[PDB]
């Protein structure tokens, strides 16, 4: 789901 | 027709599946048992198992999901015996060569095609150079990046793995153009609904990978050393302003400092320049059209200095949330930048590891940094961000002299693969 | 030694106990009950009580609190009589003229000074052309803002206000060079621990408010200007990034070019310009010394135009957070920028009110603009700010036919307003 | 307490  | 993969985590075994489904190879792995607890769990699960397991999340990736078996797992490299046509590596870009050298003289005799699925700039060369020494005729292939996200979801059954995403484009080059092996890639490519860019050579494939320009500046400066390397009082974020994360004006120059420095090398081997907005805006994460305007996106190459920062600046700031996220009922959208910083940690027999970031980030530097000497280019941003991460290696060193460190805190790593790359560029 | 204190307002209660306190004026109290259920609720409850009172939060501000009585309390300007040697202006700067000329003609004839506590930009020429048919030696005096911040916690005991925060620094200037009244006010300041610098004129202090300058981008946008009049589907905030609020690389454009219009104003009026940056991070809001560097904020001032704006952004985006407040234990600070926009609301008569944002911008900026015709100035920006509010307006008219509306949806309003400056300018 |  977050940034990566 | 027998392929080598050398890797077992996640992304060989999502490569191996289609390998197995979308092509005529026999398919071989090969983990290190000899020098990896992860490595040894693997290959006790597929010995049990006698099954690899690909699961999807999005039904979009239905083609990549199946349950195969190999024709073998190896245990360690140096048990790798006979003759490959195409070898794969699945590993990290700093394990190249040490583990090219590890395979005997006839497997590497045999070996037509070395397909790199991870590499950093500079890859090829070290590769190629390297290979030379058996082959008359070696080709290449460098992939950008990897093809999306692929994990294990849980550590006691490592053989079964979860692609979550995949990638909107990949770049892709050979040493040889148009070769055979690009076109059966490229019809691969088509089949699995990925696209997929040939470009001129592999070193251009190389560049253009965000992370080589992006990650340095995020992990090689203070405020995110101290959080990997000695921790916070309160749980700080990668990608979050300061003080809650390390973006500032400063990094944000440093970041265009080392793209300019980068460009330079670039335009030295003649490959076309990367602009690193549009790539992150149009390629990785998109933002709002209000956020930043269209023209600005196109010409970011040519625009001022300060405007170049402005505009990198307000691109992190506009994914602090996912704007395209559903807001909740009281306006707040999901936290996308609450990414915490992974700490140097203990592996289960006691050795201090340094995590991934920015691990592997030491090596692409340094060999960015060593590529830039051999050519006379300035890199006085590079050089700064290797002696940081230097100085908290030393700083670690010294004040946990009672702890067990891996070969990761070490100096100068990497002399075989500088060798290489000074030997490729003496030749052309 | 009669004080006339127009307004009955938490800013008019607590300076009203500093005169009580520290002068020796006999003080009258002005409200408007004829058109105002605010005014009537204030007089209805100091009948009740017969005292006002002054609470304070931080001990730091001891000296500001009290209870008093005054002399007496008017419900209504017209009733005022007789002679007042001060007057002091603790209304909106948009009712200082139409307040005035409901006073009479016994009364205008007595004043020496009009003291303006919240005053815009060409404040003390509406209040001096207007005076000087009455006085021939009016002294007015402008201060840059209101001392603090004071509210009313309960709307039902409105005679009992509170003081949450007194401002580090305030300006102030009078017509009449180092007169008594600036002395005494001056020696008054420093009385009540309130930093005061007095400047060479009015005008000079009505230009260092830092809202004169942030509201008219901030309020009078596209964003903005929906939520105050149409609504939004989630809650939205004054100081956050788009989508959560306005901020945005254009808004922070459309501030820099205001800022500019208005320093070539203060160029003919040979009043110093304002260094916007310096203002808002040494005056206002601090932030980290990390996040900007302090040669920037010195020379923000010629810097060149995008790495002004980049400034201005940057500064806005450090104060999402109160990074001085305590993080708590995952790491997240007080959030800061949720701040609600206020929507036109029905007052209890039924009839729709524009907020005090943007209402009382529209009238800074009709004032702005209307100086910079006089002048010879263009002011692009100011006009566009004006066009769009005026749009909304006409848009709100056109679809709430079945709604009453206040005086505030009008056009062109402030003519008097407008008639005064311009006299004031042919005389100089 | 918030941003006036
Ligand atoms: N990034
Ligand atoms: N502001």
């Amino acid at each position: 789901a977050h940034h990566a | 027709s027998k392929l080598l993969m050398i890797g077992t985590g996640p992304v060989a075994i999502q490569l191996a599946n289609i390998c197995y489904l979308k092509s005529d190879y026999e398919i071989d792995m090969v983990g290190r048992a000899s020098t990896s607890e992860k490595s040894k769990r693997l290959y006790q699960a597929y010995k049990k198992e006698k099954q690899f397991e690909v699961k999807i999340q999005n039904e979009a990736h239905q083609h990549l999901e199946g349950k195969f078996e190999i024709n073998r797992l190896y245990k360690d490299v140096k048990n790798v015996k006979g003759e490959y046509e195409t070898v794969v590596m699945a590993c990290t870009a700093d394990a190249y060569y040490d583990t090219l050298q590890q395979l005997s003289l006839e497997t590497l005799q045999s070996v037509k095609h070395v397909i790199l699925i991870s590499p950093t700039f500079g890859s090829q060369m070290i590769v190629e150079q390297f290979m030379s020494k058996f082959s008359q005729d070696i080709e290449v292939i460098s992939f950008s990046t990897y093809l999306g996200d692929t994990r294990i979801v849980d550590k006691e059954a490592p053989n079964h793995v979860l692609t979550t995403g995949v990638k909107k484009k990949l770049y892709m080059g050979s040493t040889h153009s148009n070769s055979t092996m690009c076109q059966r890639i490229s019809a691969l490519a088509e089949q699995l609904k990925i696209q997929l860019e040939v470009v001129e050579s592999p070193l251009h494939a190389e560049t253009r990978n965000s992370s080589l320009y992006v990650h340095p500046p995020l992990f090689m400066n203070d405020f995110s050393l101290k959080a990997i390397f000695e921790g916070t009082d309160v749980p700080v974020y990668v990608y979050k302003l300061f003080p809650e994360g390390p973006i500032t004006m400063t990094l944000i120059r440093e970041m265009r400092l080392m793209w300019k420095e980068m460009m330079a090398i670039l335009q030295a081997f003649r490959v076309p320049s990367v602009n690193l907005l549009q790539f992150m805006v149009k390629e990785n994460y998109p933002v709002r059209p209000e956020t930043l305007d269209e023209g600005d996106i196109e010409h970011f190459e040519i625009l001022p200095d300060i405007l170049q920062e402005y505009l990198l600046y307000v691109r992190y700031t506009a994914i602090l949330i996912d704007p395209f996220s559903q807001p909740d009922e009281n306006g707040h959208y999901f936290d996308f930048s609450a990414v915490p910083f992974k700490q140097v940690y203990k592996n289960e027999q006691d050795v201090v590891q340094i995590p991934r970031m920015p691990s592997e980030d030491y090596y692409r530097t340094a060999m960015i940094q060593h590529i830039g000497k051999m050519l006379g280019i300035k890199t006085p941003m590079i050089d700064q961000f290797l002696t940081r991460y230097e100085a908290s290696c030393q700083a670690y060193k010294d004040m946990h002299q009672d702890q067990q460190l891996s070969s990761q805190f070490n100096t100068n790593l990497f002399e075989g693969d500088k060798a290489l790359v000074t030997k490729f560029l003496e030749i052309n």
